[PDB]
């Protein structure tokens, strides 16, 4: 079982953003799919659910005027347009098929979340810039090294190394706020020092906001 | 609306003791007439969706490591991990479906606690083809540390700088239960060329006194 | 007593 959502979004004050998330691996028509919004240090927050082979929906007090869930069966997609955007409505919106309890089974399955930042602000993709190994980055036969992922709005950036192959000794930061209104993360990876010669290094860095995909090879 | 309570707001203990998460709701999630209990356990790691260990109070689904339990009925539910795991830091959420709107509860936090590890510490010039930009980055680079406090000092030709670097901290580690931290001196290029010795000066609680990692332009 | 309609995909049974 299986959700996949639209990638992340940003959208003026008053505008309306629309979510996406396609399902597999189940019977589309037979459940319901729950919209839940995670906002910045809040509890999940449930928005509405939407029956995909019926199309009858129910909707929080909260989001009623504003909130419309939709389904297509035949692609196996759910929707949830959100109206007349407010600050309050930057969060990840997860679709969900919450506790799933049937006599046959029990699932219970997320999308990976679409963060929405509501702003102003342009759309800005970033420069990536190789942290090279050096004799300043080892320590007890390793060597530290990745990429600096500067200058983008809105959040966020994802960063891959080896097109996932390479996961020991990854550490992603948190992203950081520049007084530009603008973000930047590093990403650093620690490898053995000795195969330098041999091995590549590449980091793949995503942000769906601004359509960048970016692999930058980081060398000595 | 049934409000989810949840106790402690976040929790730290040593690897492999018992970790225990409480759960209260507003009202009864109890239905006499079948005896369930319309209550479930979230998992979450940073990242990640929530990821459901427990529903109906104690029916642990399929996959979930046998340390998770849930117990409690009516409005007051616990939540047990028998014997922590260092993958097991995440926060955890209560949840009920028993009346519209679903809610879930305000997260427990749960937290290793681990012996001294003082950082690895490295430094990055800027890259080349960022200086083709006008502006110069430099990364100091804390590795694999705990606990988590530690203080980060930029010195340009030896002068302590103030104003021109952010930090961030990562969230605990999922296996050896540390922190790493990235700090970022951001100059124009005019200033980076000005200057000869860039160095990073690193305070924490394995080191006796403060590390300090350089470089020359 | 509990909303059936609360989550669709519970079967109280």
């Amino acid at each position: 079982v299986q959700l996949v959502q639209s990638g992340a979004e940003v959208k003026k004050p008053g505008a309306s953003v629309k979510v996406s998330c396609k399902a597999s691996g189940y019977t589309f028509t037979s459940y319901a799919i729950h919209w839940v919004r995670q906002a910045p240090g809040q509890r999940l927050e449930w928005m509405g659910w939407i029956k995909a082979g019926n199309g009858n929906t129910r909707y929080s007090q909260k989001f009623q005027d504003r909130v419309t869930i939709t389904r297509d069966t035949s692609t196996t997609t759910a929707y949830m347009e959100l109206s007349s955007l407010r600050s309050e409505d930057t969060a990840v919106y997860y679709c969900a098929l919450l506790t799933v309890l049937t006599p046959d089974d029990a699932f219970d399955i997320w999308g990976q979340g679409t963060m929405v930042t509501v702003s102003s602000a342009s759309t800005k993709g970033p420069s990536v810039f190789p942290l090279a190994p050096s004799s300043k980055s080892t320590s007890g036969g390793t060597a530290a090294l990745g990429c600096l992922v500067k200058d983008y709005f809105p959040e966020p950036v994802t960063v891959s190394w080896n097109s996932g192959a390479l996961t020991s000794g990854v550490h992603t930061f948190p992203a950081v706020l520049q007084s530009s209104g603008l973000y930047s993360l590093s990403s650093v990876v620690t490898v053995p020092s000795s195969s330098l010669g041999t091995q590549t290094y590449i980091c793949n860095v995503n942000h769906k906001p601004s359509n960048t995909k970016v692999d930058k090879k980081v060398e000595p | 609306d049934i409000v989810m309570t949840q106790s402690p707001d976040s929790l730290a203990v040593s690897l492999g003791e018992r970790a225990t998460i409480n759960c209260k709701s507003s009202q009864s999630v109890l239905y006499s007439s079948n005896n369930k209990n319309y209550l479930a356990w979230y998992q979450q790691k940073p990242g990640q969706p929530p990821n459901l260990l427990i529903y109906w109070a104690s029916t642990r689904q399929s996959g979930v490591p046998d340390r998770f339990s849930g117990s409690g009925s009516g409005t007051d539910f616990t939540l047990t991990i028998s014997s922590l795991q260092a993958e097991d830091v995440a926060v955890y959420y209560c949840h009920q479906y028993y009346s519209s709107p679903l809610t879930f509860g305000g997260g427990t936090k749960v937290e290793i606690k681990r012996t001294v590890a003082a950082p690895s510490v490295f430094i990055f010039p800027p890259s080349d083809e960022q200086l083709k930009s006008g502006t110069a980055s430099v990364v100091c680079l804390l590795n694999n540390f705990y606990p988590r406090e530690a203080k980060v000092q930029w010195k340009v030709d030896n002068a302590l700088q103030s104003g021109n670097s952010q930090e961030s901290v990562t969230e605990q580690d999922s296996k050896d239960s540390t922190y790493s931290l990235s700090s970022t001196l951001t100059l124009s290029k005019a200033d980076y060329e000005k200057h000869k010795v860039y160095a990073c000066e690193v305070t924490h609680q394995g080191l006796s006194s403060p590390v300090t990692k350089s470089f020359n332009r | 007593n509990p909303d059936p309609n609360a989550n669709p995909n519970v079967d109280p049974n």
